């Protein structure tokens, strides 16, 4: 049930993240930013597997199975020479359509739609380099308005072009907007398409990033491209299931199976103990943790990477992904100490799932006190509080419609009345999307099934 | 070359007949060739690979490979396989 998976790099952010991600599977599978293998070819037993991510054109050199896709050329001809010969120049799509017309969302849609055909063109080539496929990995930056519209662009063309793929999104969110109303309306049109036809979607607040980087860096100014280490080392973790496969998750899909209750929830909320891949990963040995540790870490709102608001939340898939040296019977104390200690809906007996990774044989080891670290992610609905103050923002603008001169070109509404309509409707379809999961907080959504039959 | 070696020895110890010797003799016999031969089992026939591969083969203990099998022959598994070239 294994297959490969494709990166999608929409946006400045994700380029960054991107670059970022890929940058460390090569240090995690000692392939450098040569795209040529630093292992020497000659040892072809490998606990790992990078064909799900990785092209083998030559037997030394692994070409990420990604697309670089963006309207600034400035940030991928650096990320190109930054990585000589490491990703593939016939997979970056620039258009060459110039700078971005503002941070509309509208704009970077109509710049997906004009531009399609290269971007399905170059799709279906990489898809014919391969012949086992499952789906892609989507960065949407929703912080950016081109890169939301890239993002729904893409979302809205591989709906219908491939509806036998799953598609995983990771939306990043930012902490605070110099302009809440352009980025919170950018954001609100890429959540419609979410909502419309994302399978799975990660949030990502950049406020937790901010004092995570803060607390865990010596520095006090916190730089853009190590807080983009965080998304991208959160991503090897989980993907960790497939490039290194443990013996009870070894699909996307089934990693999904558990973590998608409906597709209506398909939001989820993170969290990570103190990484070791990162740049000032130096204070991780002072801590002397073990697995029950690690676990109530997970479980501690200082490690989620999305804006708590754990006013009593309701969960609804619960899952960890434990890479090291994992011990059973810390697990079992871990879990019976969580089960007493974590709000569950009463209409659903299942309870957390635990899953233990392995570690690269080429990763840096690290001493017996961070040599095992961990990853959760868990159903809330307080991931609609996220969404919540930004409708507020729409709610406190919509009535007057401000910024409407910049949201009326390039989309294929000029006129103000239907782009206000749109808006409308993506409200709506938020609020719909906010009324189902605060009904999902409840034991009559159950019931619903129940009273009638 | 072993049973050479360990004739002479035992042709050095025929004078003493049944003594310590010979049973000093025997242990160094023992320890040494089963050694060689868990040296040899492990090197040329990879016998703790052989018990990886069949844990991970008939225990299923690689869910990677059986998913991947699945996968390859669900269409197969799913049709009547009453006759099976
Ligand atoms: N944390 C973090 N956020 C980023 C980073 N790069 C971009 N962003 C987010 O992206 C927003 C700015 O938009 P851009 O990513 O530049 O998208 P854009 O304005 O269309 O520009 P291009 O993507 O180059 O076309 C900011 O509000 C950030 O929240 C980054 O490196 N780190």
């Amino acid at each position: 049930m294994g297959g490969e998976i494709i990166t999608l790099q929409a946006g400045q952010c994700g380029n960054h993240v991107g670059k970022f991600l890929w940058s460390q599977l090569a240090k995690e599978h000692a392939i450098g930013t040569d795209g040529l293998s630093q292992l020497p070819d000659s040892s072809t037993e490998r606990d790992d597997d990078t064909k799900p991510f990785f092209r083998e054109n030559s037997r030394n050199k692994f070409t990420p199975r990604a697309i670089m896709m963006d309207s600034e050329p400035s940030v991928i001809a650096d990320v190109e020479n930054t990585f000589r010969g490491f990703f593939d120049p016939r997979n970056t799509w620039v258009a060459s359509d110039g700078a971005s017309a503002g941070n509309s969302w509208a704009n970077g849609y109509d710049i997906g739609t004009r531009n399609q055909d290269d971007i399905l063109n170059k799709i279906d080539k990489e898809i014919d380099s391969t012949d086992n496929f499952e789906g892609f990995q989507l960065l949407h930056s929703v912080a950016g308005g081109t890169g939301s519209g890239l993002g729904s662009n893409l979302l809205e063309a591989l709906c219908d072009r491939y509806p036998k793929k799953i598609l995983t999104t990771y939306s990043v969110f930012p902490a605070r907007s110099s302009e809440v109303v352009v980025q919170s309306y950018n954001t609100i049109l890429a959540l419609r398409r979410l909502i419309e036809d994302s399978d799975a979607t990660v949030v990502f607040d950049n406020a937790s990033l901010l004092n995570i980087s803060g607390k865990v860096f010596r520095n006090p100014n916190i730089d853009l491209q190590h807080t983009n280490q965080l998304i991208s080392t959160i991503i090897s973790s989980v993907t960790n299931s497939i490039r290194f496969p443990s013996y009870m998750y070894s699909s996307m899909s089934s990693i999904y199976s558990t973590l998608i209750p409906s597709p209506e929830l398909h939001f989820l909320s993170p969290s990570f103990t103190p990484f070791t891949s990162d740049y000032i990963h130096d204070d991780i040995a002072h801590k002397g943790h073990s697995s029950y540790d690690v676990m109530l870490d997970l479980l501690d709102p200082s490690n989620s990477l999305v804006s708590t608001a754990m006013n009593n939340p309701t969960y609804f898939n619960v899952y960890n992904t434990i890479i090291g040296n994992v011990e059973p019977r810390q697990i079992s104390r871990a879990m019976t100490k969580l089960q007493q200690r974590i709000k569950f809906p009463s209409w659903s007996s299942s309870a957390m799932h635990v899953n233990i990774g392995r570690r690269s044989p080429y990763l840096p080891l690290q001493p017996n006190e961070n040599e095992v670290s961990g990853m959760m992610l868990s159903n809330m609905s307080t991931v609609v509080n996220v969404f919540e103050n930004a409708c507020n923002t729409f709610d406190k603008v919509f009535a007057k419609g401000a910024f409407l001169n910049n949201y009326n070109v390039g989309d294929l509404f000029q006129s103000m009345q239907n782009v206000q309509d749109e808006f409308a409707e993506s409200r709506e379809v938020v609020q719909s999307l906010m009324e189902d999961y605060v009904a999902a907080e409840q034991d009559s959504y159950l019931d619903d099934v129940l009273v009638d039959d | 070359e072993f049973s050479k070696k360990y004739h002479v020895l035992y042709q050095s110890n025929s004078y003493r007949g049944i003594s310590t010797n010979f049973f000093e003799i025997i242990n160094d016999q023992y320890s040494e060739i089963v050694n060689h031969t868990n040296q040899i089992l492990n090197q040329k026939f990879h016998y703790r690979d052989v018990v990886f591969a069949l844990k991970n083969i008939l225990l299923m203990g690689k869910s990677d490979f059986m998913d991947a099998l699945i996968e390859k022959a669900n269409d197969i598994l799913a049709t009547p396989s009453d006759s099976l070239p």
